[PDB]
């Protein structure tokens, strides 16, 4: 809570495309990307580096040093965008990041707040931005049921 | 049009140090001459005054960018939106307003004094600012002492502006003044006791005048707070 959250809906195949687009109306200070595997993670932060995003990326078959590292490299702005998974953001509190893209939407309530809680810093006001499928209905509606709030859509301007 | 200014935001959103070159040649070819005042405008207003974090990185940008005229623009930009919001209405409520003012004068300290260049009266009369602020009330000292704080902030790392400069001296003695006032809030004594101490300055070693007691001359300032 604290931050304005909204949804789009998209199919798997044209994510890569509204990205571009987000990253290309939004004001990022800095933003963190979230994927709902290491695979994806990986995946999506090699090709988006090859067109020219500034981005670091984490995730699951990483020593924790290295994780360290990374998100140590990425609070001191070395990179602007960090691609990450679930696990291993607790706790992480980086107050440049503005932006939460839940790429992949999650499946739990619990892992939701956790993702959109790092766009959210007292006297900072962050934004949540929800790539929904069709595929994804239904844990968006659990999640709105369980946190008693309605996930709106993207501004027309966007 | 539209292409183009998506394409501007992309690049100033994934902007880093480590890519500054790449990012720069890929703007230059991107934003033609006629395109460079939307670009100083887009520039300042919803980056400059919001991202305070990146303020060192944009003003890299510019010292690589190298084109003169974008950087006079960007300069004029600045000190445009910034006189929008030393002309709006305050309130000690409005945080939101108040810290763009402050992020604003971070800037205008880091692409002026600490590149040795001067804040010229024309553009901005900071002392004359504080001693209006001072005639018109708290509500105005709470927006305008932080700002000229953030200002200042940078003349320590001028060879030009660093104390004794008469100029930057002229300015910490008003604050000197402003300091001794029996209503000056506890917090804008602290914000100027930060400054000193931001500037390597003994606030007691400072030469408060009578400014504030000169009540013809702060009478008829020219004025910016309106």
């Amino acid at each position: 809570k604290g931050v304005t959250q909204y949804y789009a809906y998209v199919t798997e195949r044209q994510k890569v495309h509204c990205l571009n687009t987000l990253f290309s109306r939004l004001q990022i200070n800095q933003s963190i990307i979230f994927c709902n595997s290491s695979q994806r993670v990986e995946l999506l932060a090699k090709k988006i580096s090859q067109l020219g995003y500034s981005c670091f990326y984490i995730h699951a078959k990483m020593r924790q040093e290295h994780r360290n590292r990374v998100f140590h490299d990425f609070r001191n702005g070395l990179c602007r965008n960090l691609v990450c998974t679930d696990l291993f953001t607790r706790g992480i509190d980086i107050q440049a990041v503005n932006v939460v893209i839940n790429f992949d939407f999650p499946k739990l309530a619990e892992t939701y707040l956790h993702r959109i809680g790092r766009s959210g810093r007292f006297g900072h006001l962050g934004l949540a931005i929800n790539l929904i499928t069709y595929d994804d209905r239904f844990n968006l509606k659990s999640i709105e049921e369980q946190l008693g709030t309605e996930i709106k859509p993207i501004p027309s301007n966007i | 049009e539209e292409n183009i200014q998506e394409k501007i935001a992309f690049i100033f959103n994934n902007l880093s140090q480590s890519n500054m070159t790449q990012k720069v040649e890929e703007l230059k070819e991107t934003v033609k001459e006629e395109f460079m005042p939307w670009v100083s405008q887009y520039l300042v207003m919803k980056r400059v005054s919001i991202e305070p974090n990146f303020h060192s990185l944009y003003s890299n940008f510019l010292d690589t960018l190298k084109n003169p005229e974008f950087n006079k623009m960007v300069l004029n930009e600045t000190y445009r939106n910034i006189k929008v919001l030393l002309t709006s209405d305050k309130a000690a409520a409005n945080f939101s307003d108040r810290s763009l003012l402050k992020n604003l004068g971070h800037w205008l300290g880091m692409i002026t004094l600490a590149k040795n260049k001067p804040i010229l009266h024309t553009d901005l009369d900071v002392k004359s600012l504080l001693l209006e602020a001072y005639v018109k009330g708290q509500q105005e000292l709470l927006y305008v002492v932080p700002f000229v704080a953030k200002v200042l902030e940078s003349s320590i790392r001028s060879v030009v502006f660093r104390p004794p400069n008469p100029w930057t001296m002229a300015i910490m003695n008003v604050l000197a003044e402003l300091h001794q006032e029996h209503d000056l809030k506890l917090n804008l004594k602290f914000e100027i006791e930060v400054l000193c101490k931001n500037l390597a300055l003994d606030i007691n070693e400072l030469k408060p005048g009578n400014l504030l007691k000169d009540k013809d001359r702060l009478k008829n300032l020219d004025e910016q707070l309106s």
